[PDB]
Formats: structure tokens, C-alpha cells, sequence
RNA sequence: GGCCGGGAACUCAAAGGAGACUGCCAGUGAUAAACUGGAGGAAGGUGGGGAUGACGUCAAGUCAUCAUGGCCCUUACGACCAGGGCUACACACGUGCUACAAUGGCGCAUACAAAGAGAAGCGACCUCGCGAGAGCAAGCGGACCUCAUAAAGUGCGUCGUAGUCCGGAUUGGAGUCUGCAACUCGACUCCAUGAAGUCGGAAUCGCUAGUAAUCGUGGAUCAGAAUGCCACGGUGAAUACGU
């Protein structure tokens, strides 16, 4: 079913299946269906045009997918023009929570490179 | 009249009571399948009545502290078969024979200097 | 350690002695709900009006017949070296070496 | 050991049936110290398999261990700079050890959906001589056959 | 850091801001304090910052409101 | 009203030694006594290297023991008490009197 | 409900005693020392675990715990103060923690321990907050009060072999507490995000029994900061023909 400009899956549980938009978890999850009403272990399959058009509304009241994707990327460019300690971290591409890197921080830096 | 009985195992007593008839079993208040959920540990609690034909001709009352489930079923067994010796005093030779008057004096091992565990050493390199 | 050490220990003591009651007081005032929104910023910045080395934070114990700044133990105000040579002398009274 | 002596350990009976067979398998079946688990995979695939043959479990279990028990094997000899394989006489406890061991292996292997209905598959193959078990058997029996000079 | 505290400033900064703003012009402010936020009040001057040698120079502009002064003026050397 | 006695020691024969003289002052004034209980024993334990330098293995552990005891005076009366408050016993056993 | 009158039997607490010595039986052996087996007994042959380290070896380690012969500096190699560094990062090695899943993940509800710490301390009951916490306030220098609810287990549902309802790196937003002060450089909480990885090449390590493997709990240092170190208990194996 389309819900938020995207497919979700038919052969899940609604809990399961509603956390394939992005910025929608566990918790989001619960509240949604519990406002619209209907139980956790329902397959999408087995809805009506009634029921999926409830879901939609109450997905409307998050900010979700491309207005999500906007405010991150935002966020992030903000502090790169600004060039603080946060900033020249993110523009090099290491660490920037204050870990270790004498040895590590591969998730940063990628596969070792002789 | 009664007969008694102590217990023990790692780390657990336990005290025995035991008089004639209607075979019934209560330990801290409950039943045996109550308390005891597992087949093996009640197959413990019962073999000595097993070995010595007694099972539907006496009543039993216990009370049982400290340890796990293996060790409370072991201490129950050995006071159950310490009760019956006193009760009869001519089932000795067979109670022993089946090995159930000895004490298990196997405790744990405490922890050392220089190693992980009791005998767990840390990895060893020669470079 | 050094001579100058000590005396930095010294010093630190006596001061967090002599400034004790006036830190509790303006602490109590800045961590007290409901005040007057002025007072609360009028003690936090006199709280930092007082010398550094009246903080109770900034000593550091040390073994009170050589200086030693590591391995310290509260119970006998020693370092482990101290210790066990006035343990084996015979000077801790109950103390001895124990088996289990 | 080089000057020692070792006693064999007292193993109890099982609490359904009265075997001590089954207390091994048990044993070799389990990990980590949880004995509960293992004993429930054991009774329900046991229970699995009697019904897909009409007779009593005891009776198919032996049915299944007389296919994989082996009786010769080879052992590794290296005393002129090259190394033999000698045959050599199995008795019956590391039959029987053998036996188990290759079964527990053989059904962790497989692609069932339960560990259960994987060793009740093992065993109803194995009484009918299929399977990775008798395979075992028989290519340990070929190398002691093709080594017989050197008895 | 928790909110029922306020935020935290060094005395003799604040006030050589308000002198500063009171009288005009300013030529850099020097200071030592990287441990203090910065206020509405400060946007529009020139603040030099030590970092363990020298003293870097800071323009304020309203981007950098409640950041602390020190993330502006690195330590380390790397190249 | 009722007297309670506690007595710590590190030393349970020096302990020991002073439980009995105060039974004996007390039963000679007159005054019934609910004999001594023991009380279980404290263990503290420590554990230091012993190299001026880098060795980590290479420790010593010890221990202090304290022993403890519990006396009950049930009826008392002014001569007893006054015994008992004009009493000196040995030089490493603490007393605890509660009224 | 050990709740109240009581009881001194039992569990337990901590001080004096008893017990295990090849002591008894049979065989082997130099008319030996000893060895193999048996009875009784809680325990049998050093019953199990600690502490305890010969004459000496490696000009082994420590002048930075301390002490000390000989050199060396005294408006300086001796004092005081604020900021920074010991936390860097193309790379190579040692010791660990968490995983790659159905002997499992998630939800509901229900048994069974041992050993410790506590006055500038341990902080119940009750109210507020989704939560980390906050407010007001008993008790305890303790077999009495507090930390403090063991976990693996067991019963009932669901997921159905998928880079997944497996794993939890990394990053954005909003907060709490200690402390004059958390930018460089603290721990923890909520919402979102959801990387490598499907059992590991040539090498190579530990363990003979309440041991290995697996599950939780406590302390010293300490305003705050353990996946390290030192202690405690629960479940509980496989194998040893031989040199």
C-alpha cells in the first residue's frame, strides 16, 4: 500500500510493516496505530480503503522522508560553514564525539589503505 | 511419633520430618510437583522410598533453605534417608550399598591471583 | 615527593576549612527551587569570586610519611610499600597475612 | 597419564525410561551446561520418531546405533621419518561413543527448521542406511581395509 | 549545563562587554576564557581567544549564539 | 529496667576473659543475668602489591578480625549499677552500656 | 503473618572437645621396607584448596616510594600563576568485549543464592515526570535499618531462514547529575538513523572435576568517571588405549 510516496509491504504485521518509512521506529510505530485504532498483529493485506486512509492521516502529523532528509542535511552544512571543532571533523571525515584514533575509527575512515 | 532428619548439599539444609501412613509429601508448604517442576529432581527427592517399599505408608514434612534445585533435592535426599535409617535401623546395609549415606563434600573453588578463574590462565605469547 | 608538594596540600586544607559555610549557604540558594531569578544569578556569580583552592575537589590524598600520590588506602592513611613494612614489623595491631 | 590409574565416573539413569545409554546421548547432545533444553529435544524427537515406525523408542534407537557402530580403525605411526596408518581393534564403549558423536554431528549439519525434527530425520535415515553417519562408517572401514598389509 | 542553573560566563568578560558596548568602538578583546558562552550581546565584535600560544581572532556574528568560545580557536597542529 | 552489655575485641580469649568478669560482678551483686551470646564475626580483607616496580602478579592479602559479644542484665538495681560503672578492665576490649 | 502467650527441641551463630594412624583382615615380598584387594566409617592411604621459595644463576628490575657514596645547578636545573598537552593519526603488533542467530529474538507472569559496604555516609514509604531524575522526609555506627528485585530457568503466544522482528558502529535533535568549570576531554536518559559481519589463510592458546563452558552479584581507588583488577555463588560436561 502507498502511504507516505512509498510502498509498504502487504504479507507483514502492521507494526512491523509501518517502520519502512523513514522516521518512523518502534515507538512512533505503536503511537500511530494506537490513535488510528486498529490492533498490532493485522496483516496490511487484510485493511480497507477506510482503515488505510486513517493510517495516512495520522502519518501526516510527523516530519517524514524528504523533509526529514532536508532538515539533516541543514543541520549539517550549518555547522560546516560555521567551521567549528565539529565542523572541520566533519569536512575531514574522522571522529567527532571524541573517540579514539591511534587505533580504530574505520567506520569514519573506511577499509585500511597502505 | 516422629522421626527426624538434616541434610545437606553445596550450599542448602534441609530438615525432615517423618510419621506412618497415607503417603504425602509437603515441602515449605507446597506440594512436590508444585515445588519441584523438574523430573529429575523429584526422581531424586523419591528413590530412596523406591529402593525401600514404603511409598504409600508414610507421611513426610520438610523444609528446605539455601542453594539452587540440584543441591535442595540432593540435602532432601540425604535427610529423607538419614530419617528412614532412624526410623527402621535395619536398612542401613542397603541404604549404603546404594550409596546414599554419604556426604557430597564437593564445593566450589575459589578464585586466584594471576588467573581468570580457578585454573583459567590468560593467553600466552613467546614474542 | 617534593618539599613544595606538601606545603600545596597544606595550604588547600587550611583554606577549604576557613571558606566552608559560605559555599554551602550559596549553594543552597542556586540549587533551591523557587527564588527570586535574580538572586540565583547574583550567587552564581559570586561563587566563583572565591579562591580556586577552597574547593574540597581539588586535594589529594597522599601517604603521611613519604608524599606518595598512588596506591593509596584509607583505612591505615598509607601507601601499600608503608604498609606492609609496619604490617610485618608488628606496628598494625589485628593485621596479619590470611588463608581461606 | 604415564603412571596413573582412572576410575569410571557413576552417570544416572534417565527419569523417563531407566536407561543410561540415553543419560549419554543426553550428555553429548548438550552445551553450555543447560541439560533441560537438551533433554526436551531429545524426548520430542524420540516421540517424532516412534510413531513413523510403530515400535518403542528404546527399540528404535538401538535399531539406528547397530548402522553406525564401527569395529576397525587407523591409527598414525611415525618412527622411520614417514607415517603409517595402522589398523587397529575398536571395543565397545568408543563404539558406542563413536556412534553418538558422528549422529550429533551429522544432524546439526542438516536444514531442518527445529533440531528436533532434524534428529529424528538422522535417526529414520540412519535405520534405513542413508545418510552422512553410515557414509562416516563406511569410509573409515575402506582405509583400515586398504591398509591390511600393515597389521 | 542543566537548565535550572543558567549558562555560564566569566565575570570580568561580561563586564569588559558591557564597557565595550557602552563606549563604541573596540579594538580586539583579549582573553583567556574559552569556557564561556556566548551572549545576544557580543554580536558585532572582535574577541581574541587564546589557544596555548597565541591569541586567535574571533568576529561575532548571530550564527555562533550559545556556543562556548573555545570551539572557535583549534589546539592541535596537523597536516 | 534492663541493662544491655556490648563487648568488640580483636583478640576472642582476651574477649572472652572480660565477658566472664562481668558475669561474676554482676551474679555477685545479686542480679540475674541472660548468659553471653556470641555474635558472628567481622572479616575485613586487603590486598597489595609487594615490588617497588612494575611486577602485577606477586601480591600479599591480609586480614583484621573482630569479635563481638552480647551480655543482658535483667533487674537491676543502684549497688549494681555503680559496680558496674566503677569497673577497668584490659586495654583492647571496647564496652557499650545501654540503658 | 512467627503476627501475640510461649518453647530451648531443629536450622544457625562461635568458643572447648572427638575423629584417619596402613589402625584391623587376606595375599605378594629378602624370616624386610613396602605393594594389590577387603570390612567398618561422613571421610582411606598427601581426603580437597591455601600460606610456606634451599646453595646459587641472569653486572636481571627499581637513584621517580624511600634511604645513600661520588659528580652537577644556586637572581636558576630552585619558587607562584592562567591557558594548552599527556586523549594527535597514512600505518604495524599484544591483551579483551560484543556478534554473525531458531539449543534463538520480542511480549506477558512466576520459583530458587552466596559473599560484602555504610556519618561531609547508605537514603526507605509517599507525590510529580515516558525516562535519566526531582520534592518532602523515617530508620541505621547495624544477625534489627538501607544499598537490594538475582540471572540463566519454567508456562503461555508470536516470528519461519530473510542481511531478517538477527547485530547495534556511526551521526542529527532534545535533556539530566557531579563539580568554581564538562569546547579541546565525563557518565547516563528519550526520539530518529541502522555500518561491517552469513563462523574466519599460513601460524597459535587454556583446561583432568564441582574443572572447562555459560549466567548473574559485591568491593578497593574514587566529587564524577571499568569491557581492567580482586572476591562470591547458580546450572554443569567430554576424554585419558598409551609413552
Amino acid at each position: 500500500a502507498r502511504i507516505a510516496g512509498i510502498n509498504i509491504p502487504d504479507h507483514k504485521h502492521a507494526v512491523i510493516a509501518l517502520t519502512s518509512i523513514y522516521g518512523v521506529g518502534k515507538t512512533r510505530s505503536k503511537a500511530i496505530l494506537a490513535a488510528a485504532g486498529i490492533a498490532e498483529d493485522v496483516k496490511i493485506s487484510e485493511l480497507s480503503e477506510g482503515q488505510i486512509d486513517t493510517l495516512r492521516d495520522e502519518v501526516a502529523k510527523f516530519v517524514v522522508e524528504g523533509d526529514l532528509r532536508r532538515e539533516i542535511s541543514m543541520s549539517i552544512k550549518r555547522l560546516m560553514d560555521l567551521g567549528c571543532y565539529r565542523g572541520l571533523r566533519h569536512r575531514r571525515g574522522l571522529p567527532v564525539r571524541g573517540q579514539r584514533t591511534k587505533t580504530n575509527a574505520r567506520t569514519r575512515k573506511g577499509p585500511r589503505k597502505p | 511419633n516422629q522421626y527426624y532428619g538434616t541434610g545437606r548439599r553445596k550450599s542448602s539444609a534441609a530438615r525432615v520430618f517423618i510419621k506412618p501412613g497415607n503417603g504425602k509429601i509437603v515441602i515449605n508448604q507446597r506440594s512436590l510437583e508444585q515445588y519441584f517442576g523438574r523430573e529429575t529432581a523429584r526422581m531424586v527427592v523419591r528413590q530412596p522410598l523406591e529402593l525401600v517399599d514404603m511409598v504409600e505408608k508414610l507421611d513426610l514434612y520438610i523444609t528446605v533453605k539455601g542453594g539452587g534445585i540440584s543441591g535442595q533435592a540432593g540435602a532432601i535426599r540425604h535427610g529423607i534417608t538419614r530419617a528412614l535409617m532412624e526410623y527402621d535401623e535395619s536398612l542401613r546395609s542397603e541404604l549404603r550399598k546404594a550409596g546414599f549415606v554419604t556426604r557430597d563434600a564437593r564445593q566450589v573453588e575459589r578464585k586466584k591471583v594471576g588467573l581468570r578463574k580457578a585454573r583459567r590462565r590468560p593467553q600466552f605469547s613467546k614474542r | 615527593a617534593k618539599q613544595s608538594m606538601k606545603a600545596r596540600e597544606v595550604k588547600r586544607v587550611a583554606l577549604a576549612d576557613k571558606y566552608f559555610a559560605k559555599r554551602a549557604e550559596l549553594k543552597a540558594i542556586i540549587s533551591d527551587v523557587n527564588a527570586s531569578d535574580e538572586d540565583r544569578w547574583n550567587a552564581v556569580l559570586k561563587l566563583q569570586t572565591l579562591p580556586r583552592d577552597s574547593s574540597p575537589s581539588r586535594q589529594r590524598n597522599r601517604c603521611r610519611q613519604t608524599g606518595r600520590p598512588h596506591g593509596f588506602l584509607r583505612k591505615f592513611g598509607l601507601s601499600r610499600i608503608k604498609v606492609r613494612e609496619a604490617a610485618m614489623r608488628g606496628e598494625i595491631p589485628g593485621l596479619k597475612k590470611a588463608s581461606w | 597419564p604415564r603412571r596413573r590409574v582412572i576410575g569410571q565416573r557413576k552417570i544416572l539413569p534417565d527419569p523417563k525410561f531407566g536407561s543410561e545409554l540415553l543419560a549419554k546421548f543426553v550428555n553429548i547432545l548438550m552445551v553450555d551446561g543447560k541439560k533441560s533444553t537438551a533433554e526436551s529435544i531429545v524426548y520430542s524427537a524420540l516421540e517424532t520418531l516412534a510413531q513413523r515406525s510403530g515400535k518403542s523408542e528404546l527399540e528404535a534407537f538401538e535399531v539406528a546405533l547397530e548402522n553406525v557402530r564401527p569395529t576397525v580403525e587407523v591409527k598414525s605411526r611415525r618412527v622411520g621419518g614417514s607415517t603409517y596408518q595402522v589398523p587397529v581393534e575398536v571395543r565397545p564403549v568408543r563404539r558406542n561413543a563413536l556412534a553418538m558423536r558422528w549422529i550429533v554431528e551429522a544432524a546439526r549439519k542438516r536444514g531442518d527448521k527445529s533440531m528436533a525434527l532434524r534428529l529424528a530425520n538422522e535417526l529414520s535415515d540412519a535405520a534405513e542406511n542413508k545418510g552422512t553417519a553410515v557414509k562416516k562408517r563406511e569410509d573409515v572401514h575402506r582405509m583400515a581395509e586398504a591398509n591390511k598389509a600393515f597389521a | 549545563r542543566s537548565l535550572k542553573k543558567g549558562p555560564f560566563i566569566d565575570l570580568h568578560l561580561l563586564k569588559k562587554v558591557e564597557k565595550a558596548v557602552e563606549s563604541g568602538d573596540k579594538k580586539p578583546l583579549r582573553t583567556w576564557s574559552r569556557r564561556s558562552t556566548i551572549f545576544p550581546n557580543m554580536i558585532g565584535l572582535t574577541i581574541a581567544v587564546h589557544n596555548g600560544r597565541q591569541h586567535v581572532p574571533v568576529f561575532v556574528t548571530d550564527e555562533m549564539v550559545g556556543h562556548k568560545l573555545g570551539e572557535f580557536a583549534p589546539t592541535r597542529t596537523y597536516r | 529496667q534492663r541493662i544491655r552489655i556490648r563487648l568488640k575485641a580483636f583478640d576472642h580469649r582476651l574477649i572472652d576473659q572480660a565477658t566472664a568478669e562481668i558475669v561474676e560482678t554482676a551474679k555477685r551483686t545479686g542480679a540475674q543475668v541472660r548468659g553471653p551470646i556470641p555474635l558472628p564475626t567481622r572479616k575485613e580483607r586487603f590486598t597489595v602489591l609487594i615490588s617497588p616496580h612494575v611486577n602485577k602478579d606477586a601480591r600479599d592479602q591480609y586480614e583484621i578480625r573482630t569479635h563481638l559479644r552480647l551480655v543482658d542484665i535483667v533487674e537491676p538495681t543502684e549497688k549494681t549499677v555503680d559496680a558496674l560503672m566503677r569497673l577497668d578492665l584490659a586495654a583492647g576490649v571496647d564496652v557499650q552500656i545501654s540503658l
